[PDB]
RNA sequence: CCGCACAAGCGGUGGAGCAUGUGGUUUAAUUCGAUGCAACGCGAAGAACCUUACCUGGUCUUGACAUCCACGGAAGUUUUCAGAGAUGAGAAUGUGCCUUCGGGAACCGUGAGACAGGUGCUGCAUGGCUGUCGUCAGCUCGUGUUGUGAAAUGUUGGGUUAAGUCCCGCAACGAGCGCAACCCUUAUCCUUUGUUGCCAGCGGUCCGGCCGGGAACUCAAAGGAGACUGCCAGUGAUAAACUGGAGGAAGGUGGGGAUGACGUCAAGUCAUCAUGGCCCUUACGACCAGGGCUACACACGUGCUACAAUGGCGCAUACAAAGAGAAGCGACCUCGCGAGAGCAAGCGGACCUCAUAAAGUGCGUCGUAGUCCGGAUUGGAGUCUGCAACUCGACUCCAUGAAGUCGGAAUCGCUAGUAAUCGUGGAUCAGAAUGCCACGGUGAAUACGUUCCCGG
RNA sequence: AAUGU
RNA sequence: CCGGGCUCAUAACCCGG
């Protein structure tokens, strides 16, 4: 992964970071049920205004190690082709052949 | 029994011979059988002509048949003049609502036929 | 006094709790035609009683669980084949020569990595 | 054919996890990281140490590092003066209390990686490997009474075309789950390319499991 | 050794005659029913001279050694040994004994390894199948080993049954220039031998008289 | 499609220009990118250059294509035909 | 097997009879182990053919499945290093196997109305031998 | 009455055996009643991903993890009791959670 | 001599439609990689945007990413205008922190270079990792040997195994790596700890282990026992081995798993990562919006649902296993034909939720048919996520009802709890399982045997 | 079935 | 004639229109 990808990913998260409770609150707005149409209107015509990347479903789960952008586990933020290794070091704690 | 037109529905149980109705989905039938207190399981036949000419007055509430083909065709006459995507692959004889062309698209494309 | 057993098959256990009695059959707190749709696993549990043609002179307090039906059936036969002997030995030759005193142990396999099942495989295109 | 690692293999009981603290899967993730963290920077600052191993810990909200290398001294400075320069840091990144302790290796020769990363140091330095190889299973046999397995890949000798290979001394019966080895591999630089190394050394059939 | 004591034993009794086997037409008394006859009158002074030599051997603190396959003979061997605490084979010659006991000793170790573990007994700590295996493995060496493991070295001397069945063991201890005392028989060469009896191979009573005026030399050479 | 609570959608700067075009009568095609801007009637009787990847082509909004994308009148792929 | 030979294996007699027999028509009958919908098709034929013909429903299926009880076979086997047509005795228990799989394949190509009638027309043909 | 319940996590069954061995001696002593620990059923996390670069797609392999379980209660404890079981503290690799 | 290599069984592919991969063709672009077996639902555990490496346009040139110098400003916060956006232009704003009191640390902007940057080349320069023979029973060394030597011998011969397993004979003697074993899982019995789990026996109960009680029972997890050819027979060279019998939950490797002996394919991967060496520096680097990766006369691979009475449809009613849950899983109650909406309890979870298993089974109906079969296609209209579903999402209702009635040549798989058949979970993941990995339920036939295959 | 790295 | 089969190919032969 290329460092220019990092760097986008590493804006892109933060800037993120930076709008999420305005977001939150115009979203809330938006959905209401009751919310008055006009509201609801000028509430959506903001919305656009934001940064595209604020949105967090433009990130990607990256491994954490090399970046890779596939075969990436939450529960270890790292790409399958690292996982093997730092488990076979017995670093990775309790981590053990399944055999059952 | 003649219905809903010049249909004849066969003699099987009312509410299948009624979804005979082109128009009439299941759904339609068992609607309409209700509507008459007429129980959906009887035959077509055993019914006084005057439970069939309520049943013809019920169809009456539907857009069924010649008309609804008629509508089906307008609508999509009316798609068909835009040259949109879906207009232009309507008259292509395309899939229309974005499967793949490469394979399997033989209903709508047709038999194989050599290259 | 009172007699007790344990049986299980497949993935199933159950619990009898059985004592000098008259061959009510009382499983789950339900009659046997009750408990099982078809007399098949009646049949199939009633036998180890069939051997002893003493199949009269208890009382049942049954327990399954888990399984299916005819796993459960297997387990209520092997717990009450057991449950038997253990209130009397001296029936236990009778019993095993009668072979019903075996634990099955058979069960499933596990998926496997590659194959869609236990012991099949994809198709190999024949070359 | 291919070979299964054999730490992995012994790692249920013969080997230790080199790290065994506790988490929820909430934590366990930046703990590994932290983890991977302190240790690359711990390694620059025990390369002189070449120390064999290191291992994490996180008693009570708190991690704690031991270190096990070949000099007590190199490793922990007078006074134990350096040992703190790495404690502010690790601390730091472990973003909790941190302590270093430190434990020697009685018999470098008998540590697989200390072997491993001698011979590949040797060879970034140009001498024979193959006499390296020689003299490093020397030690090792004369020393543990045991059998020893090495090997060799790469370019060697400069070469135009890449090759390995490997060297045995008495048992090594890797399959064996009983049978305990100490295995690591190395790196080693080469003006043209790259040199790798792997190493077995059997030291004992366990008896006791891993009591 | 009355000349009368080898024909009663048997001394003089013939293999069948032999194709291309013309090399000892001389030395022999005779032959008929493809039983060829040896020459005793010469048994006498070969037999006499070669005990001769053997006294003094004995009386060198000389490590004799006895080597025996002809079955008929592997007790009588053994026993004529120990007559003189000499270290014998009983068993088959599994070759290599003197050529490679650069070999060979390490068998010799494990044999006494084995001996020390069962008078430890230690064994039992084992699976019961692993100390029936360590006990036949330790009977299996000391089917072989026995007489000859207390020699420390290389014998002083080989004593032959018969030149033919030792025959791998003449061939081996040539190499070192080991002299050989061998029985040969008709149909059976002294090509390889040092000191000869001339006397049938495959008799025990010749065996018992070459083994017991052998093992009376020796005794009393070693005894001086 | 969009949920009807959801209300339609349009690109701001988008409505912003046709709502300048229209005050001012200039009527002149419109450059734009937005395929999914929804068509509106206030839109109706103008002339629109819609990028397709390539090219903004030019389209005559009529009440017809009324509640339409923009996109769907701007073909982006191209076919001739194998043989 | 190649190497060496190998036995067969043991099955259920029914409860309702116990007749091994009729276990293994039943399993030879079943499909996707719905066993209990088997041997309820199995009964009701057996039923629906022995009082309509013969005495006892056991006894009649048992005649019925000797009516048709082969005793020679012609498959093939390399004897001889090549495909010989050579024909040979035919073991008693393959040869109710054999009976009872051609009887159920009758059943199946019978008709299409009721598993159970098919079934029972078959064993009667068999009975009467005209099947 | 006074219940104190307690808890237990780690990845090895033998060291969360000697924890609880002194969680319950030093109850013991203190004199408050003691719940023997109770063994509870534990989890076991499993994983597998491609050991394998590249093309070939085969030969995933796979490793769990065991997370065991005991739990202790305490009934009317000493409140020297409490302090005590609270001046203990597990080794790292265990965790611990206690409840009143 | 051996094994799905044939034979005896069961059931598929190959035709129908669709899903998915691939060849070709086409396009501005349809990014790159994998190839008989051992590529082709493969990298990719999840392309609307991002992803994204390509196309098109608009942009930058010490730079998106790092240090180093100088120089100027706390940071940051709120907000307007242009532009598709990238950006540009403004406004107020902050106005701080440690300060030895010098400033410095903070950050930010600009300038100077040195450098930064490559998914650019080479898997025939490499390391790491992986496929393949093949879980195939083999593979070698020391000493010795004898042979002049080139060597072979060991490792062959007689029995016996799943096996270089073992016995015996044996110029060879002995060793190591493979084999077996030490490990998990699974089967019978015990000890021990009893809630959130247990209810046989107690007492009460609205009958709800509901609660009093109970530690029996089941069960949970730690530790123990348990199979050895050990036993009887027989047989065999007394050998080893083999056949039967008892005993036992389990009998002869009890079953399953992991574990892959030396090495072959200059096999694959420079695109996880590492790197020799080699090409590019206002561009082969970087930023922005839309387009493509899904096209569509054809060929191929893998699959899903079928052509129906063992079935179709309606009503009622039995029995499982395992997983996942904090921005989570989400009950009860209300709203809706429905996808869903609203309100909101509980549970970090033996406690709460996901979440009522489907096959089965009582009653009824359908009468062989293009059907109450099949279900695509198409129209209309809805729900949800998301900034945003035109190209291009999944899901709901009405209506529409293809082909298809067992499928050539040819070909795949399986020996028991297996085949087949029927449900459950999880991972990648905003949203997107006919793929992939686990989990139960129900549950078989066939095996004469080694002659033709096939690879050893 | 002939020729083929 | 074309297209599918047969091989590790390219033929022979084989299948479908
Ligand atoms: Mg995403
Ligand atoms: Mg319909
Ligand atoms: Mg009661
Ligand atoms: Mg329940
Ligand atoms: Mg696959
Ligand atoms: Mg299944
Ligand atoms: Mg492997
Ligand atoms: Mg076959
Ligand atoms: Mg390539
Ligand atoms: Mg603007
Ligand atoms: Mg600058
Ligand atoms: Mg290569
Ligand atoms: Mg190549
Ligand atoms: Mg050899
Ligand atoms: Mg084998
Ligand atoms: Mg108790
Ligand atoms: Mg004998
Ligand atoms: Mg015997
Ligand atoms: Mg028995
Ligand atoms: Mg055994
Ligand atoms: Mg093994
Ligand atoms: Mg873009
Ligand atoms: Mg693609
Ligand atoms: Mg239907
Ligand atoms: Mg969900
Ligand atoms: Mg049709
Ligand atoms: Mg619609
Ligand atoms: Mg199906
Ligand atoms: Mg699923
Ligand atoms: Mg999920
Ligand atoms: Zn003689």
């Amino acid at each position: 992964a290329k460092q220019s990808m990092k760097a986008r990913e590493v804006k892109r998260v933060a800037l993120a970071d930076k709008y999420f409770a305005k977001r939150a609150e115009l979203k809330a707005i938006i959905s209401d049920v009751n919310a008055s149409d006009e509201d609801r209107w000028n509430a959506v015509l903001k919305l656009q205004t934001l940064p595209r990347d604020s949105s967090p479903s433009r990130q990607r789960n990256r491994c954490r190690q090399t970046g890779r952008p596939h075969g990436f586990l939450r529960k270890f933020g790292l790409s399958r082709i690292k996982v093997r290794e730092a488990a076979m070091r017995g670093e990775i704690p309790g981590l053990k052949k399944a055999s059952w | 029994a003649r219905i809903a037109g010049i249909n004849i529905p066969d003699h099987k149980h009312a509410v299948i011979a009624l979804t005979s109705i082109y128009g009439v989905g299941k759904t339609r039938s068992k609607a309409i059988l209700a509507a008459a207190g007429i129980a959906e399981d009887v035959k077509i036949s055993e019914l006084s002509e005057g439970q069939i000419d309520t049943l013809r007055d019920e169809v009456a509430k539907f857009v069924v048949e010649g008309d609804l083909r008629r509508e089906i065709s307008m609508s999509i006459k009316r798609l068909m003049d835009l040259g949109c995507y879906r207009g232009l692959r309507h008259r292509r004889g395309l899939p229309v609502r974005g499967q793949r062309t490469k394979t399997n698209a033989r209903t709508r494309k047709g038999p194989r036929k050599p290259i | 006094n009172q007699y007790y057993g344990t049986g299980r098959r497949k993935s199933s256990a159950a619990r009898v709790f059985i004592k000098p009695g008259n061959g009510k059959i009382v499983i789950n707190q339900r009659s046997l035609e009750q408990y099982f749709g078809r007399e098949t696993a009646r049949m199939v549990v009633r036998q180890p009683l069939e051997l002893v043609d003493m199949v009269e002179k208890l009382d049942l307090y049954i327990t399954v669980k888990g399984g299916g039906i005819s796993g459960q059936a297997g387990a209520i036969r092997h717990g009450i084949t057991r449950a038997l002997m253990e209130y009397d030995e001296s029936l236990r030759s009778e019993l095993r020569k009668a072979g019903f005193v075996t634990r099955d142990a058979r069960q499933v396999e596990r998926k496997k990595v590659g194959l869609r099942k236990a012991r099949r495989r994809p198709q190999f295109s024949k070359r | 054919g291919q070979k299964v690692h054999p730490n992995g293999i012994r790692l249920g009981i013969v080997k230790p996890w080199n790290s065994t603290w506790f988490a929820n899967t909430k934590e366990f993730a930046d703990n590994l990281d932290s983890d991977f963290k302190v240790r690359q920077y711990l390694t620059k600052e025990l390369a002189k140490a070449s120390v064999s191993r290191i291992v994490i810990e996180r008693p009570a909200k708190s991690i704690r590092v031991t270190i096990h290398t070949a000099r007590p001294g190199i490793v922990i400075g007078k006074k134990g003066e350096d040992v703190e320069k790495l404690r502010k840091v690790v601390a730091d990144i472990a973003g909790v209390p941190a302590q270093i302790n430190i434990a020697e290796v009685r018999k470098p020769e008998l540590d697989a990686k200390l072997v491993a990363d001698s011979i590949t140091s040797q060879l970034e330095r140009r001498v024979m490997f193959r006499r390296a190889m020689k003299r490093a299973v020397q030690n090792a046999m004369r020393l543990g009474a045991k059998g020893i397995k090495v090997e060799v890949s790469g370019r060697l000798g400069g070469a135009e075309i890449a090759r390995t290979e490997w060297y045995r001394e008495g048992r090594v019966p890797l399959h064996t789950l009983r049978a305990d080895i100490d295995y690591n591999t190395s790196e080693a630089h080469t003006t043209y390319g790259v040199i790798g190394v792997k190493v077995w050394i059997f030291k004992g059939e366990i008896l006791g499991g891993m009591a | 050794v009355s000349m009368r004591d080898m024909l009663k034993a048997g001394v003089h009794f013939g293999h069948q005659t032999r194709y291309w086997n013309p090399k000892m037409k001389p030395f022999i008394f005779g032959a008929r029913n493809k039983v060829h006859i040896i020459n005793l009158e010469k048994t006498v002074p070969m037999f006499n001279e070669a005990l001769a030599e053997l006294n003094k051997i004995a009386s060198r603190k000389g490590k004799i050694l006895f080597v025996g396959t002809k079955r008929a003979a592997s007790e009588a061997v053994k026993d004529a040994a120990l007559s003189c605490d000499q270290f014998f084979v009983n068993h088959r010659w599994l070759g290599g004994m003197l050529t490679n006991w650069k070999t060979v000793r390490q068998s010799i170790k494990r044999l006494k390894d084995l001996e020390t573990q069962s008078q430890d007994g230690t064994f039992d700590k084992l699976t019961k199948k692993e100390a029936l295996m360590r006990t036949r493995e330790l009977e299996k060496l000391e089917n072989s080993l026995g007489g000859i493991k207390d020699m420390g070295g290389l014998p002083d001397a080989l004593f032959v049954i018969d030149a033919d069945h030792e025959h791998i063991a003449i061939k081996e201890a040539n190499n070192l220039g080991i002299p050989v005392f061998a029985i040969v028989d008709t149909n059976s060469d002294p090509d390889g031998v040092d000191f000869v009896i001339p006397g049938n191979d495959d008799a025990i009573r010749a065996v018992t008289l070459y083994l017991g005026a052998v093992a009376a030399t020796v005794r009393e050479g070693r005894s001086q | 499609p969009r949920s009807l609570k959801k209300g339609p959608f349009i690109d701001l700067h988008l409505l912003k220009k046709v709502e300048k075009a229209v005050e001012s009568g200039d009527k002149k095609p419109l450059r734009t990118w937005s395929r999914r801007s929804t068509i509106f009637p206030n839109m109706i009787g103008l002339t629109i250059a819609v990028h397709n990847g390539r090219q903004h082509v030019p389209v005559f909004v009529t009440d017809e294509m009324v509640g339409h994308k923009l996109g769907e009148f701007a073909p982006t792929r191209t076919y001739r035909g194998h043989a | 097997p190649r190497r060496r030979v190998i036995g067969q294996r043991k099955i259920l007699p029914d409860p309702k009879f116990g007749s091994e027999l009729l276990a293994k028509f039943v399993n030879i009958l079943m499909v996707d182990g719905k066993k209990s919908t088997a041997e309820s098709i199995v009964y009701s034929a057996l039923e629906t053919l022995a009082q309509r013909s013969g005495k006892s429903e056991l006894e009649a299926f048992e005649v019925a499945l000797e009516n048709v009880r082969p005793t020679v076979e012609v498959k093939s086997r390399r004897v001889g290093g090549s495909t010989y047509q050579v024909p040979v005795e035919v073991r008693p228990v393959r040869r109710n196997a054999l009976a009872m799989r051609w009887i159920v394949e009758a059943a199946r190509k019978r008709g299409d109305k009721s598993m159970a009638l098919r079934l029972a027309n078959e064993l009667s043909d068999a009975a009467e031998n005209k099947g | 009455n006074q219940r104190i319940r307690i808890r237990l996590k780690a990845f090895d069954h033998r060291l969360i055996d000697q924890a609880t061995a002194e969680i319950v001696e030093t109850a013991k002593r203190t004199g408050a009643q003691v719940r023997g620990p109770i063994p509870l059923p534990t989890r076991k996390e499993r994983f597998t991903v491609l050991i394998s670069p590249h093309v070939n797609k085969d030969a995933r392999d796979q490793y769990e993890i065991r997370t065991h379980l005991r739990l202790v209660d305490i009934v009317e404890p000493t409140e020297k009791t409490v302090d005590a079981l609270m001046r203990l503290d597990l080794a790292a690799g265990v965790d611990v959670q206690i409840s009143l």
